[PDB]
């Protein structure tokens, strides 16, 4: 089989800065009528290039290496850009539930370090977090449901520069 | 023919003119001539 | 050559409003303004 | 909140809405802008927040500066 790559990505590549992690790797299971038991290696993959712009994709496939490489691929190929203080915190808190997982984000001042449990700080990395307290709530047993919450939780906050044009009032000092 | 409804709820109603032309000239040598926008406004 | 530079103690996404035409009247927004007073401050308290 | 906290006074806080912060940023900076013109009134003469459109204030400052930045002159240098 072949993975897809595009033309206007191969500007990105040579572009921005990539990190790659690979979320986990999963033995699925199925019984099928005529030779027995069928497997796929069903792989998460995680890209981000640290600036503010993430990347997730899933990959099905017979073997690990090719799993893995079509959620690498898929991952390059699916980008969804994500507003940060300065690269390093997000602007609101942040609560957040996928499929029942109770998630709860928030910011924390620069310099506090990522308190942050196990994928999570490989992902926050990989993003561009470096100063977030994070918890995971709910049944925490798997990989791809944070993955795909976090970037969902990502998505939900609002940015403050869409107002100066159009609220006629000016947004600055930031003095605690 | 005056049902008796008629004469207790005009005696009401003259009442309730009579109140409230009362309790409105209350206002009247309390304020003065003004809007009843606020009181705190007119406590200046 | 030199000098002292210290980034604030970095803090928090803000509750963050001033009126339209202090944009017309202030420069500098109160973060690179703070890093040079802060400097200033903290440069020669530390010289003493 | 807001002038909950510029007039420092302990408020009975009832709810909190979901806002985008640009808005909240909006509130705050207006009535900041409010108690520098009702600076040292006393607390109940304070016009109250029923009794300010906020909207139509903004939408006021908005028409006069594009009326005296159209009618600016220096704009055409600039």
């Amino acid at each position: 089989p072949l993975p897809p790559l595009p033309r206007e990505l191969r500007e990105a590549l040579y572009g921005h800065r990539w990190d790659r992690v690979i979320v986990d790797v999963r033995r699925t299971h199925t019984p099928v009528r005529g030779r027995g038991k069928r497997e796929e290696y069903t792989a998460m993959v995680a890209t981000g290039n640290m600036r503010g712009v993430f990347g997730l994709g899933i990959g099905v496939a017979e073997s690990a290496q090719l799993a893995t490489a079509r959620a690498h691929l898929d991952s390059l190929s699916r980008l969804a850009a994500v507003p940060l203080y300065r690269g390093h915190t997000l602007y609101t808190h942040v609560d957040h539930t996928f499929h029942r997982l109770s998630i709860r984000m928030m910011p924390r001042p620069a310099g506090w370090g990522l308190r942050c449990p196990d994928l999570l700080y490989e992902l926050c990395g990989l993003v561009g977090l470096r100063d977030v307290s994070i918890r995971v709530r709910g049944q925490r047993g798997s990989r791809f449901f944070v993955a795909q919450c976090f970037q969902e939780a990502l998505q939900k906050q609002t940015t403050p520069h869409d107002g100066v044009e159009a609220t006629g009032m000016y947004i600055r000092e930031v003095f605690r | 023919r005056s049902d008796p409804w008629v004469a207790e709820a005009a005696r009401r109603l003259d009442a309730s003119a009579a109140r409230l032309a009362a309790l409105r000239e209350l206002y009247e040598k309390e304020v003065g001539p003004g809007v009843p926008l606020s009181g705190a406004v007119l406590a200046v | 050559s030199g000098e002292r530079l210290v980034v604030r103690l970095p803090t928090y996404p803000a509750f963050e409003g001033y009126p339209l035409s202090e944009l017309d009247k202030a420069r500098e927004g109160e973060l690179g303004a703070l890093n040079r007073l802060v400097a200033a401050r903290t440069a020669a308290a530390q010289w003493a | 909140d807001a002038m909950a906290q510029q007039y420092d006074v302990p408020a009975l806080v009832a709810a909190h809405v979901g806002l985008p912060l640009s808005q909240a940023a909006a509130i705050r900076g207006a009535l900041r802008v409010k108690a520098a013109e009702e600076a040292g009134k006393e607390l109940r003469h304070v016009t109250q927040l029923k009794d300010w459109n906020m909207m139509e204030l903004l939408r006021q400052r908005m028409v006069e500066r594009r009326a005296a930045l159209e009618a600016g002159g220096e704009v055409a240098a600039r």
